[PDB]
């Protein structure tokens, strides 16, 4: 049955929506400017 | 507090004491020399090490290029409104990431911690 329906994997498969690249660019600036504060944090001797 | 060594025999001293005058006479034992002991002290010991590491922190670390380099934080004999910062990175001396600071003129090298 395979044969007529058949599988596959492609470059299709592995890109995502703009929206979804721009939310994921968001998290992870947002996850950077995090560590960014915490380590701010612990340079300026807060963290307890 | 420290350590002498002779005047005319260059070799290390011990601790003594008077028995006579109650003084504490520091005396070679090697040969017969001795003086009045003025410090009055014969033994300190930090095993905890409050002694923070700006008393031995080199000032020409502040011309190395390797390092970050910070505008804030001025200086205080100069104004010079760039210096360095950099952590202890001395294992067992303390366990707090204070960053050090150290002015980057190049005759100054006034340092600090905050
Ligand atoms: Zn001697
Ligand atoms: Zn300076």
């Amino acid at each position: 049955w395979l044969l007529i329906e058949g599988h596959t994997i492609g470059i299709g498969d592995s890109i995502a929506d703009s929206k979804t690249y721009q939310d994921i660019q968001n998290t992870i600036k947002k996850a950077k400017q995090d560590v960014i504060e915490v380590i701010e944090k612990a340079h300026n001797n807060e963290l307890e | 507090v420290g350590i002498r060594f002779c005047q005319e025999c260059n070799n290390m001293l011990y601790p003594k004491e008077d028995k006579e005058n109650r003084i504490l006479l520091y005396a070679c034992r090697n040969c017969d020399y001795q003086q009045e002991a003025d410090n009055s002290c014969i033994y300190v010991n930090k095993i905890t090490h409050e002694v923070d590491e700006l008393t031995q922190i080199i000032a020409d670390v502040s011309q190395d290029p390797t390092l970050p380099r910070t505008e804030d934080h001025p200086c205080q004999k100069c104004g010079h409104k760039e210096a360095v910062f950099f952590q202890s990175h001395s294992a067992r001396a303390e366990d707090a990431m204070r960053l050090y600071y150290v002015c980057t003129a190049p005759h100054c090298g006034h340092r600090w911690t905050e």
